[PDB]
């Protein structure tokens, strides 16, 4: 349709707030809508709401449409939008004298809002209207719409506090900035996982029986890079899960899935070590083939049970409004969960693994004063690393992880998505710790050449 | 950095005895295995006697019994005291040491080896 370079702005200003849909997907209510907010039908039918958008673009579109038909739909619903706020006498007064980038910023609250709902606010349109862009900054800044919404309602007020597009232009930098740091993120986890992996099945040196269960570890953190941290990078680029309520379920299982099978692992490792390095002797005979194989696919095991049941059928839920209302949309996939969940997920992925871990190496310790310049040096800067490197990972998150169950105000969000993502990290430094042999050097420089 | 000195090898008749002695300069970790490797001409490498640092032994089953291995007190030294000697154990005897300083995985050192005849 006609489209104008103000109108296009608009676009991209809500496309960064609200998220671009283009093949038909369901809002808070279940109802089917495609490209930003578009409702289709509140009809159960998806060929029903196939209908709706092939009248409404023209083409038989299967449910796909191309970004021009979504702005296409989006400055319909614009119009309207214009068109309310034209016939309500609280809100046309200060439409009428505001510029075309601070006009945006208020349709942008009449769609997050509704128009009754931005009609409330009488004092700030008013000391919009009057062109008072500090004082009406302020004042929205105390609003309860701050307060629910605070990163959307900082960019609008930025809007109208400036009338132009930098709270846009500098999320789009950010947003930019952050996928750069994440693809590395994934590349190092990738990468080292995979080259253990490959470096074990093409060498018949390395294929002993400790080494077994490193591999277990490997594989554990490559569906951790390929799977769990692409897609928690799409959270914080875009600041939404845009992948459906679905995925959002299946995403979180295959994390602690995952964390649960690589704690675990440096679990069964420190505890393989401790036998070879005590009871060599014993540790040969006892430790068979198939044992080995025996603790991997009870790991993993362990894992499957505590990931995938629980969360698939809804254990996990807590019961308030903030976690029933991320439940429903689509759009928010946060990790809330109940204090038991929280809980017993939080003992068998990490507590148990810590206690026996540091319980293990510190024995280790233990023996090697007993029986005695020296080398206990290099041995003592080695285990400092194995649980420094672990625990420095993984011990914010499960501290915040416990906590927060039972005092939801106390670990803020932002702080608990970035502690989160130090637990990611260990992914990417396992290799590097437990796969530091001559035999592993031997082989690494013979995969690169 | 780290050598090992290999000494007790020499022929002998069968029914004889002999007392290897291997001495370990250069600095290892407490905790750790030195062993005695043996390789006859044709048939590859063997093992018959290694000693963890906390005592514990593990003889292979056709040489038990006959062979005693022993470590020294306040030395990175061992001592394999063999008698009973037959014609089947002409090998070269090569001293080995596991070193457990990097804790995920054994680091061998490797000796020159002495050659062991016995007569028939
Ligand atoms: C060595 C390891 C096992 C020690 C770690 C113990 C952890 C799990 C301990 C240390 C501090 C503890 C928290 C301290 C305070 C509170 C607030 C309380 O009203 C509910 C429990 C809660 C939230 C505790 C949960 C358990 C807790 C997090
Ligand atoms: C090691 C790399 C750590 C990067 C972690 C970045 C998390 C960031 O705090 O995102 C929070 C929210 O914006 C997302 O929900
Ligand atoms: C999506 N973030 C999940 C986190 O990685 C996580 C992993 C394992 C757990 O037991 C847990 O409670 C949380
Ligand atoms: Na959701």
């Amino acid at each position: 349709d006609y489209k104008d370079d103000d109108d296009a702005n608009i676009f991209e200003m809500l496309r960064i707030d609200e998220g671009l849909r283009l093949k038909i997907y369901k809002d808070t209510e279940g109802y089917y809508t495609i490209g930003i907010g578009h409702l289709l039908t509140k009809s159960p039918s998806l060929n029903a709401a196939k209908s709706e958008l092939d009248k409404a673009i023209g083409r038989n579109t299967n449910g796909v449409i191309t970004k021009d038909e979504a702005e296409k739909l989006f400055n319909q619903d614009v119009d309207a939008a214009v068109r309310g706020i034209l016939r309500n006498a609280k809100l046309k007064p200060v439409y009428d004298s505001l510029d075309a980038v601070r006009r945006a910023a208020l349709i942008n609250m009449v769609f997050q809002m509704g128009e009754t709902g931005v009609a409330g606010f009488t004092n700030s349109l008013r000391m919009l209207q009057q062109k008072r862009w500090d004082e009406a900054a302020v004042n929205l800044a105390k609003s309860r719409w701050y307060n629910q919404t605070p990163n959307r309602a900082k960019r609008v007020i930025t809007t109208f506090r400036t009338g132009t597009w930098d709270a846009y232009a500098a999320s789009q930098q950010w947003t930019a900035g952050m996928g750069l740091l994440m693809a590395l993120i994934v590349l190092l986890i990738v990468a080292g996982n995979v080259l253990v992996i490959v470096a074990i099945a093409k060498t018949p040196r390395l294929q002993t029986l400790t080494n077994l269960f490193i591999m277990s570890l490997a594989s554990a953190d490559l569906v951790m890079g390929l799977l769990v941290v692409p897609f928690g990078a799409t959270i914080v680029v875009w600041g939404r899960w845009e992948y459906g309520s679905f995925f959002c379920e299946l995403w979180t299982s295959v994390d602690v899935l995952c964390v649960t099978a690589s704690i675990e692992t440096l679990c069964v490792i420190a505890l393989d070590r401790y036998l070879a390095i005590t009871s060599p002797f014993r540790y040969q005979s006892l430790l068979t083939r198939a044992r080995a194989r025996g603790l991997v696919c009870t790991v993993w095991a362990i894992s499957a049970l505590v990931s995938f049941l629980p969360i698939l059928m809804h254990w996990w839920r807590a019961e308030s409004d903030e976690a029933r209302r991320c439940y429903n949309d689509p759009k928010c996939c946060d990790f809330v969960t109940n204090r038991a969940y929280a809980i017993a997920s939080s003992v068998v992925s990490f507590y148990v693994p810590l206690c026996i871990m540091a319980f293990v190496y510190l024995r280790v310790f233990r023996e090697a004063q007993k029986q005695v310049a020296l080398r206990e040096q290099k041995a003592l800067k080695t285990l400092g690393i194995i649980m420094g490197v672990f625990t420095l990972c993984w011990l914010p998150f499960f501290l915040a992880n416990v906590v927060k169950a039972f005092h939801r105000e106390l670990v803020p969000d932002r702080l608990f998505v970035f502690f989160n993502w130090l637990g990611y990290a260990n992914s990417a430094f396992n290799p590097i710790i437990y796969c530091r042999s001559p035999d592993f050097r031997k082989a690494f420089q013979g995969l690169l050449c | 950095q780290v050598q090992l000195q290999e000494s007790g090898g020499g022929l002998v008749q069968a029914g004889g005895s002999l007392r290897l002695s291997c001495a370990a300069s250069g600095s290892i970790f407490a905790l750790n295995i030195m062993g005695w490797y043996r390789q006859a001409p044709g048939k590859q490498r063997e093992l018959v006697a290694a000693i963890h640092s906390g005592g514990t032994t593990n003889y292979a089953n056709s040489v038990k019994g006959r062979f005693t291995i022993s470590r020294d007190n306040a030395a990175n030294t061992v001592y394999l005291q063999m008698n009973s000697l037959k014609p089947e154990d002409t090998a070269v005897y090569y001293c080995n040491v596991k070193d457990f300083g990097a804790i995920i995985y054994d680091y061998d050192y490797w000796g020159q080896g002495t050659q062991v005849t016995v007569s028939s």
